[PDB]
């Protein structure tokens, strides 16, 4: 198993690179959705995080969408679940 | 491991061992220990315990078989696991 | 007064199991029915009715395991549908079928239809006769209860059978409620081991029992593993 | 209920919630006239 | 003895059934102090007719929509719909005229004799009423109240589609969270095929 | 003998507010209002004085339990929080696939008023607050590879805080056990070794063998986080789990025939550190838990409850007994089964020595992957550690001092071994004090001394390696036995537990993971040191617990109270007798030696462990200067102090510019506390005789009277302030340092 996951490991390397960066720039500016202008007062009435999982967001959202991208087959992707209740109050 | 092997005899004749011994009051018992007793030589009706519920005629209990039968399997545990470190 | 139920028997569990309770045998090795220091849901009154909640969920639910399994293996259901209980849509990862609508939204109904059900339920057994009150659409006739939360001679009981011995038929239930919990168990259990349905590891021990037991599992704890 | 409104009028809550809010209103301003060195003239 | 929120659950002390819509369901009795009482009965009432309007123009420009009367947006979508003044303005004399109508609402609580003679005409709506949040004179135009009888069965139908409106319109809000369209067009996908498009259908859990 | 069950009152008390409307209801002098600005120190300092609110015990003992109740709340809300900000605030994630070159960071400031210089450049493509508690190293040794699992913890530790909460909710307001519940010590240990403790260790070493060992053979082996297959497809699938290790493709049968040697491949007793993550072994833990497990379940067997077999703790109290003791421990079950705070004096000291153990035995045998190599987390975790182990060893003596001032009864302790401690305190004292003086003298002589002779230029006179040799023979001696423990008495260990003993440096990524640790003479100097203190902290504590009732000045000092200002100025001045003042001056010396057991081990660290291999030796942080400069206490001062706080002072401009602001905030603190410490009541209420003439004058007099803080009040204030800028200074200044250099 260890070998083709290696194997993988080097044949996906760079999009798991851009996963990373990608899921590393949405919880930096999670800081930030408010001064940079991406959920002001009226799209984080709800969760900014529902936002980004639901509407859209210029980082949050990004991760949302390439962190299941390119995933391994047959197995429920290990950036994400396949389904899943809500998060708590879009926290 | 099958029937009639080493281990299997090994613990079988312990749990036949401890639970005869805890049994005819050769080992501490539920009914009889050394809780509340004179000296090392003798142990003593446990009056709490007593009678606390059983159809064998010397009293032993369900939990005297579980105590005897966890202490069996501890002792065929080291004994048997003696002789299988690797040294 | 028999072996396997003076096990549990003592001072404190025969103080207080007189035995008029439905299948009482005095097995209380623990301190659980005890009246004296009461309280929260360790009440004997809530334990002996959760005793009989459970029994009848495990007679229901063993009845659910086998049946399905059975009829699809002779023919009787359709072989679609007669899943083993563990692969019918309880776990979508182990297994699931396409019924009418979607199993969330299957769990969704089901989940409002035992809350409307259960809560109904729970005010009988807090507040008796409360139940053929209010204007239930007008079912509560019917729903009025009996005082014992148990036993509602209502319309539960509209067959009206088991009335000339309801002491043995009480009786009869609790144990047959014992006996399915321990199957449910069971079924569970050899279900997380042997990684096969109920029918088929009874049949498996019932050819070839030194083959097809506990002992030899232990080296086949998966079976075939669906994950 | 009433008793909990009296409870919340006593002075570590009142003190925490008009602080909280003062605190609040105070980054505002500075996050929507930031960087005031001096009352602009 | 009536019916209650949860048949064999006592009703809540404090509700001892003298108001419309009153089933005992105050399991945090809110409503303990006769004073805060009253308050929050106006509270409920206004709530539930604000909801209700809410639901009503919500829910009327996207059916005269699907009709074909006239083309019109969703309820959110009329947000950025281009007025002939922006939202700030819009909104300003909104504010206004509320101002000048919710206190004329707020006396009424504190006294509900007051506010019942026009301020600039002279107009008497009711001549020494007391019930509050219900100016029967003022708002009745059809004379619908005038038996205590049929008003106060209509007190309760009223709480009772009120209380339905608020669910509407938190499920409304949900909705357009969760899906994205306005509420109307949610109810005729959910009538199409309620086994494949729904909450637990489109497998947006 | 009574029958070990479950008892409980059914709605014991009504669960409303109109308690919370009303401050100080659980007192009689607090109920009825406050007259004076004192009544809301008072309010606070006895909010849980569960004894001193009501008489009987019972009440105390439901009220003790569902505050244990709300602490575990709150604790599982910090947890929560943890793991939410690992989740949605942090690089965990980039963390994962270069652990060697970014820095942890699970904190990120909003951009407000320049604040935002704050998130360093911790790597990853990310900014934030480098984070030390190591719950990046944690969470990598738990298995967690994706920030929904970090998520998803968060909501059930969230999940599980308001679970702890009704818990607690429910424990008082709806099933308050009896007292007769709480006093079942044997069912306690009985459940609290095989249940807590046995079955939490049999649990975790579960997870570890089936979640975390699976994934971090796999993170070990170089796979990508975002390839590794799922917990869930390990744990139930065995075929894959068996392709790792391939003992797996036996199933059970070895683990119930006793055949325990065929999983000798994930459960193995290797000992040392991953050569690749510098941590233990994951099958050396997962092995441990499992043994843990196992033998806290058998010890959990050891107490009767209800079944006759079984120890009874009184009677193997009782029965210990001797020709010097007396009646032995006679009676300690009464004093253990009707004091909560006797209970809570044992239990404090035991936790506080276990944290000062668990830092020690993290440094040396770092259990977490990429956690060595990290040595601001390593730092932080030892300093921690340390610290809550010596607060917790003060209020161990704080409460000892409790017990025996309120609930100890010279009745029911004749000639038992406590009262026969009473009977010769005065020994015990003296030569407690004669030892605490005599090794401060010795050991600050030996820096004394030395300072003095390299000031005469005489360092051929001097303590160091080189003139006088003060070698540690037994500690050096111990190292080798341990470093030799793999070949002879620890035949089956296939290599030492730690690398501190000797031989075989680890190092991973260039910076050493692990390396073996010289004592020279600078080392004896400073344990001796450590003994010192330690000696001088027990002497204050246990001075206060022994004349905690009475003394040849004040013989009638227990009714005056556990915690009273003084008895006046006669005697020639009875100031700080009470039991509290020992344990403020305990407090004080506690600080004060954990301040020099942290600085021995930053220093010795950063010079003779720490740094990295370039294939041309070690590099240490300081370059080996502890050997030679920390025989001096001008060597502490200017290769430590002076020199190591460059990072901090110098930390402007930077991420590390808010540990200068602490730095400097801190040593406000300290310096703020002298203020309280140094000075009396009798002042400050004058001048506030005199503000309160002028508030007077305005009318503004307010109906509280304002009153100064009480002396024993000052007195805490004063240690509180003292110990909160002490600490926040060496806090800042430890974070500043180990960051910036690495
Ligand atoms: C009668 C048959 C028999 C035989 C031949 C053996 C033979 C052996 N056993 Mg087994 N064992 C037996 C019965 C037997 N045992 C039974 C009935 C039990 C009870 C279940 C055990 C439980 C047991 C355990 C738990 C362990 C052994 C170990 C060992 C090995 C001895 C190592 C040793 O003592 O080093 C000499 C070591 C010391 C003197 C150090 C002692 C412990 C130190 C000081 C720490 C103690 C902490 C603290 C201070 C103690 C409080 C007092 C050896 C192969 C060990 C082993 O296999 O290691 C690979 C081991 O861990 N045995
Ligand atoms: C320090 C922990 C602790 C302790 C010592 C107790 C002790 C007690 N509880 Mg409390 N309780 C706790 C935690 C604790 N509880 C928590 C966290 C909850 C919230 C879930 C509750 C909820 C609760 C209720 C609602 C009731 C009690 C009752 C009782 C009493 C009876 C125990 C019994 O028969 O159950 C023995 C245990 C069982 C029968 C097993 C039940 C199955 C559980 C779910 C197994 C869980 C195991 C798992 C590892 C733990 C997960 C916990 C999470 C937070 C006893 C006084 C009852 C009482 O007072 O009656 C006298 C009662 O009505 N407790
Ligand atoms: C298997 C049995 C078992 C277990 C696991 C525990 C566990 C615990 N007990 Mg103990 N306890 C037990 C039996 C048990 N108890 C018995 C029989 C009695 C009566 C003699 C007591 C009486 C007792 C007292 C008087 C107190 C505790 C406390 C504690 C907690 C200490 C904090 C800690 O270490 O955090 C470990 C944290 C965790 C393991 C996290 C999960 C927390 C939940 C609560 C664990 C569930 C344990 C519970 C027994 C099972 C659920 C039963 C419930 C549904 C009825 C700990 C959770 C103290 C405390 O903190 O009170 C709350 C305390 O004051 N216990
Ligand atoms: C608490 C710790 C823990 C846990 C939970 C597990 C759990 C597991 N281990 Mg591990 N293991 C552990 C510690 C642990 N292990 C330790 C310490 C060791 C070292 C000796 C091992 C070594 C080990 C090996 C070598 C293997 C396992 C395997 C397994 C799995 C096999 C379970 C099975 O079928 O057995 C039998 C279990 C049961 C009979 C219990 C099931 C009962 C169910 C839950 C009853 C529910 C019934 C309910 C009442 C009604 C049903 C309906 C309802 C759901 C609606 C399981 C996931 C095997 C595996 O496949 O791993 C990949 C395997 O080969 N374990
Ligand atoms: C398991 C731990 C434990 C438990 C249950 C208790 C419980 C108790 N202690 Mg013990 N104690 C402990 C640990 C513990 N303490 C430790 C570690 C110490 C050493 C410091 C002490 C020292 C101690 C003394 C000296 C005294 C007590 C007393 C008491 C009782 C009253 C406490 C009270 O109401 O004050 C409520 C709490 C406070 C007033 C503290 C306020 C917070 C202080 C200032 C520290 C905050 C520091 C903070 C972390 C830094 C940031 C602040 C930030 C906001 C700027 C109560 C029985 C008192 C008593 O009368 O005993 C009967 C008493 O005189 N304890
Ligand atoms: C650097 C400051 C300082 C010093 C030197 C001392 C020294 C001492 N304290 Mg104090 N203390 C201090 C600060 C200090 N304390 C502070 C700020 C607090 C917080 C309030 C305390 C709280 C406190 C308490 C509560 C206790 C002490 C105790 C002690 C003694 C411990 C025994 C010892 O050190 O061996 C002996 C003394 C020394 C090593 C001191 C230095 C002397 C050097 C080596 C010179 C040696 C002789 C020299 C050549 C001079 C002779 C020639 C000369 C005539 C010209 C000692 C007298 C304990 C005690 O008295 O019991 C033993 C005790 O119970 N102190
Ligand atoms: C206690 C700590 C300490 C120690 C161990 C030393 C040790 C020493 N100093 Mg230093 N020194 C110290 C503190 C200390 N100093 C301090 C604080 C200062 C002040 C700044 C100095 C200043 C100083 C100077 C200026 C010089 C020294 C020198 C010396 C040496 C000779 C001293 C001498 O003649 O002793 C005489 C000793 C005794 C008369 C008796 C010693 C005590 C006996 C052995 C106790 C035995 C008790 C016994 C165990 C009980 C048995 C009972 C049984 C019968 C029942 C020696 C290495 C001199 C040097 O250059 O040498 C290197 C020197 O010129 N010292
Ligand atoms: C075993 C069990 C309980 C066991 C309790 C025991 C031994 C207690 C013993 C003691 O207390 C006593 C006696 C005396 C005490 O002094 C000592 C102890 C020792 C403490 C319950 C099972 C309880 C079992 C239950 C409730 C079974 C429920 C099944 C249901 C609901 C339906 C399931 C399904 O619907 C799905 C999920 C999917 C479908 O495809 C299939 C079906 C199967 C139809
Ligand atoms: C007023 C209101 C909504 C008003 C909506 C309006 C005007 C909408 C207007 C618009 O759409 C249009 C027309 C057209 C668009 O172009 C513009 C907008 C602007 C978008 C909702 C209230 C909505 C109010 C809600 C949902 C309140 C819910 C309260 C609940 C459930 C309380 C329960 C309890 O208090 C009790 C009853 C008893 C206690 O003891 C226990 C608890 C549980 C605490
Ligand atoms: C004679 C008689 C009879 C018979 C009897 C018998 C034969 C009995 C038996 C009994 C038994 C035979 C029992 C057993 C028991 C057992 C047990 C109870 C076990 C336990 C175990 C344990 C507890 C374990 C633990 C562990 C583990 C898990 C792992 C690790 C290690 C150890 C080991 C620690 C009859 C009845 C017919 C009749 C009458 C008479
Ligand atoms: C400074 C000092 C005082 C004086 C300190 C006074 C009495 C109290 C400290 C001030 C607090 C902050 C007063 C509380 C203020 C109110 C809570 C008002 C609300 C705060 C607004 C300003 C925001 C002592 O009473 C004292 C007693 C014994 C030994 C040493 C000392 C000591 O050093």
């Amino acid at each position: 198993l260890t070998a083709d996951l290696l194997a993988r490991t080097e044949a996906n390397k760079s999009l798991n690179d851009q996963k990373r960066a990608a899921t590393s720039s949405a919880n930096f500016e999670r800081s930030r959705l408010v001064t940079d202008g991406f959920c002001q007062f009226p799209q984080n009435i709800f969760g900014c995080q529902n936002a980004a999982e639901k509407g859209s967001v210029k980082f949050l959202s990004d991760d949302m969408a390439i962190e299941c991208e390119g995933t391994a087959d047959g197995k429920t992707c290990s950036s994400k679940a396949p389904g899943a209740y809500p998060s708590f109050l879009g926290l | 491991w099958s029937i009639g092997s080493t281990e299997n005899m090994i613990v079988c004749f312990n749990t036949t061992a401890i639970l005869g011994a805890m049994r005819f009051g050769l080992m501490p018992s539920v009914k009889k220990n050394f809780n509340g007793a004179s000296s090392h030589t003798a142990m003593v009706e446990q009056a709490n315990a007593k009678t606390i519920g059983s159809r064998d005629p010397s009293g032993f209990t369900a939990v005297d078989v579980l105590a005897g039968g966890s202490l069996a399997t501890i002792i065929s545990a080291g004994e048997i696991l003696a002789g299988q470190v690797p040294y | 007064l028999a072996p396997l139920y003076v096990l549990g028997n003592s001072e404190q569990s025969l103080s207080y199991l007189d035995g008029s309770l439905p299948g009482d045998y005095g097995f209380d090795p623990l301190g659980l029915s005890d009246p004296e220091g009461a309280g929260g849901f360790v009440n004997p009154k809530w334990l002996a009715y959760s005793e009989l909640i459970h029994g009848r969920w495990a007679m229901l639910g063993v009845a659910g395991m086998v049946a399905p399994e059975v009829l699809g293996g002779m023919g009787i259901i359709p072989q679609e549908t007669g899943l083993v209980w563990f692969k019918a849509g309880m776990i979508p990862a182990q297994g699931t079928y396409d019924y009418w609508a979607s199993p969330f939204t299957i769990f969704w109904i089901n989940a409002f239809l035992m809350n409307i059900a259960e809560l109904r339920r729970a005010q009988d057994y807090w507040n008796p006769g409360s139940m053929g009150k209010q204007d239930f659409a007008g079912l509560e006739k019917m729903l009025g209860g009996s005082g014992d939360p148990a036993y509602p001679g209502g319309f539960f009981n509209f067959m009206k059978q088991g009335e000339k011995d309801m002491a043995a038929m009480k009786t009869k239930e609790i144990k047959n409620g014992r006996l399915a919990m321990m199957a449910c168990f069971g079924c569970g259990a050899q279900a997380c081991m042997t990684g096969e349905g109920p029918v088929k590891n009874l049949v498996d021990h019932v050819i070839d029992p030194f083959g097809h037991n506990l002992l030899v599992n232990f080296s086949q704890i998966g079976g075939v593993s669906p994950f | 209920m009433k008793n909990f409104q009296i409870y919340l009028s006593t002075a570590p809550v009142l003190a925490a919630v008009w602080f909280t809010v003062l605190a609040g209103i105070l980054i505002e301003l500075n996050r929507f006239f930031p960087d005031a060195l001096s009352f602009p003239l | 003895e009536r019916p209650v929120w949860y048949p064999g659950k006592a009703p809540a002390p404090h509700l001892d059934g003298s108001l419309p819509g009153d089933f005992g369901f105050d399991p945090l009795s809110l409503s303990a102090d006769p004073e805060m009482r009253k308050w929050m009965v106006q509270a409920e009432l206004q709530h539930a007719r604000w909801a209700m309007l809410g639901v009503a123009g919500a829910v009327a420009p996207e059916l005269l929509t699907k009709i074909g009367v006239a083309d019109l947006p969703n309820w959110v979508d009329a947000g950025t719909y281009q007025y002939w003044a922006p939202a700030g303005p819009l909104f300003f004399i909104q504010m206004a005229m509320f101002n000048w109508a919710e206190v004329r609402r707020w006396q009424d609580m504190k006294n509900p004799g007051s506010m019942n003679t026009d301020p600039l005409f002279g107009y008497n709506s009711n001549d020494t009423n007391t019930d509050v949040g219900y100016p029967g004179g003022l708002f009745d135009k059809l004379g619908y109240a005038k038996d205590p009888a049929k008003a106060k069965e209509l007190k309760l139908k009223e709480i009772k589609n009120g209380r339905l409106a608020m669910v509407a319109f938190l499920g409304i809000c949900a909705q357009y969270v969760q899906t994205g369209q306005g509420p109307v067009e949610n109810l005729f996908s959910h009538i199409a095929s309620p086994g494949s498009v729904g909450y637990f259908g489109s497998q947006g859990l | 003998i009574k029958t070990v069950k479950i008892v409980v009152d059914r709605d014991p008390v009504p669960t409303s507010f109109e308690k919370w409307a009303k401050p100080g209801h659980f007192s009689r002098t607090l109920a009825k209002g406050p007259a004076t600005t004192t009544w809301v120190w008072d309010l606070h300092a006895d909010a849980h004085d569960f004894d001193s609110h009501t008489t009987d015990l019972e009440d105390i003992s439901r009220k003790v339990f569902s505050a244990h109740f709300g602490q575990l709340g709150v604790i599982f809300i910090w947890l929560s929080g943890m793991y939410f900000h690992g989740a949605r605030f942090s690089n965990y994630e980039a963390w994962l696939s270069d652990p060697t070159h970014i820095k942890p960071s699970a904190q990120v400031v909003w951009p407000i008023v320049g604040q935002e210089i704050l998130n360093g450049d911790v790597g990853g493509g990310f900014q934030g607050v480098q984070i030390t508690s190591g719950f990046f190293q944690l969470w990598r040794g738990s298995g967690i590879t994706s920030e929904l699992q970090l998520y998803s913890t968060a909501i059930g530790a969230l999940i599980c805080a308001g679970l702890m909460f009704f818990a607690g909710w429910w424990h008082y307001h709806k099933a308050a056990p009896k007292l007769e519940w709480f006093q079942n010590v044997e069912s306690m240990m009985n459940h609290h070794l095989a249940g807590l403790l046995g079955l939490g260790s049999l649990a975790w070493a579960g997870h570890q063998i089936h979640i975390a060992l699976p994934v971090n053979t796999l993170l070990d082996a170089g796979v990508d986080p975002k390839e590794i297959p799922l917990p869930h497809e390990f744990m139930l699938n065995r075929a894959l789990m068996a392709e790792l290790y391939p003992s797996f493709a036996k199933g059970l049968t070895p683990f119930f025939t006793f055949n325990w040697t065929e999983y000798s491949d994930f459960l193995t007793f290797r000992g040392g550190l991953n050569p690749v993550t510098g941590g233990l072994w994951l099958t050396d833990m997962a092995h441990h838990h499992l043994a843990i497990a196992v033998l806290f379940l058998v010890a959990g067997h050891q107490y009767r409850t209800n079944w006759g077999i079984g120890h009874s703790m009184k009677e193997i109290l009782e029965a210990h007994k001797g020709p010097f003791t007396g009646e032995g421990h006679k009676g300690l079950y009464e004093i253990l089964t009707t004091s909560w705070h006797a209970q809570l004096a044992i239990n404090l000291a035991l936790m506080g020595s276990l944290s000062i153990i668990v830092s020690h035995h993290m440094y040396s045998m770092p259990p977490y992957p990429y956690l060595a190599t990290d040595y601001g987390t390593q730092l932080s975790l030892f300093t921690h550690h340390m610290w809550i182990g010596g607060f917790c060893i003060c209020g161990a003596a704080a409460h000892a001092a409790i017990f025996m001032v309120r609930d100890y009864d010279p009745a029911t302790n004749y000639n038992n071994v406590l009262d026969r401690v009473l009977r010769h305190r005065d020994a015990i004292i003296s030569h407690l004090n004669w030892v605490c003086i005599f090794l401060g003298f010795h050991s600050f002589g030996l820096y004394i001394h030395n300072d003095t002779m390299s000031a005469l230029g005489r360092p051929q006179d001097m303590f160091s390696d080189t003139a006088i040799q003060l070698q540690p023979i037994f500690a050096q001696f111990v190292q080798h036995t341990h470093a030799l423990a793999p070949e002879l008495t620890a035949p089956t260990a296939a290599g030492s537990t730690s690398a501190s003993w000797g031989g075989d440096i680890v190092a991973v990524g260039g910076k050493i993971a692990m390396m073996p640790i010289s004592l020279g003479t600078s080392d004896f100097m400073v344990h001796h040191i450590h003994a010192f203190t330690i000696h001088v902290t027990v002497l204050i504590l246990l001075k206060g617990v022994l004349f905690a009732r009475s003394s040849r000045l004040i013989p009638d000092k227990a009714n005056l109270g556990f915690r009273f200002p003084c008895d006046g100025p006669g005697r020639g001045g009875t100031c700080q007798v009470s039991a509290w003042d020992h344990v403020f001056l305990g407090l004080f010396w506690m600080y004060n030696s954990i301040s020099i057991v942290i600085f021995h081990f930053s220093w010795k660290m950063q010079s003779d462990v720490w740094g990295s291999v370039t294939g041309n030796g070690v590099s240490h942080i300081t370059g080996g200067n502890f050997a030679q400069s920390a025989n001096t206490i001008n060597g502490w001062l200017r290769d430590f102090l002076w020199a190591q706080s460059s990072q901090v002072i110098q930390s402007y401009g930077s991420a590390l510019s808010a540990y200068g602001l602490i730095f400097l905030g801190a040593h406000f603190i300290w310096a703020f506390s002298l203020m309280f410490l140094f000075s009396g009541r009798g002042y400050w209420q004058e001048l506030i005789e005199s503000i309160v003439w002028a508030h007077n004058k305005l009318k503004v007099a307010p109906a509280i009277q304002p009153r100064a803080l009480s002396i024993t009040q000052g007195r805490a204030v004063g240690v509180a302030h003292y110990l909160l800028g002490g600490i926040a200074t060496t806090w800042s200044f430890f974070l500043a340092r180990i960051i910036a250099v690495g």
